């Protein structure tokens, strides 16, 4: 009812199960990625490549 | 089940199939 108290009001509710098993990772997250300096020495990684 | 979908003579299209065990 929308007269209903908060502990008697609906929420939209959702769990975000995760797995991880024998099948491979389908989900992973984010490459969050720098900008660019060149002509100086630097660590460097390019798609994971070191 | 239904838990997967995707998409992307002077001539011959060629193809190749593999899969590791679900990849």
């Amino acid at each position: 009812q929308p007269t209903n108290g908060v502990g008697y009001q609906p929420y939209r509710v959702v769990v975000l199960s995760f797995e991880l098993l024998h099948a491979p990772a389908t989900v992973c997250g984010p490459k969050k990625s720098t900008n660019l300096v060149k002509n100086k020495c630097v660590n460097f990684n390019f798609n994971g490549l070191t | 089940n239904c838990t997967f979908e995707y998409v992307s003579f002077k001539n011959l299209r060629e193809f190749v199939f593999k899969n590791i065990d679900g990849y």
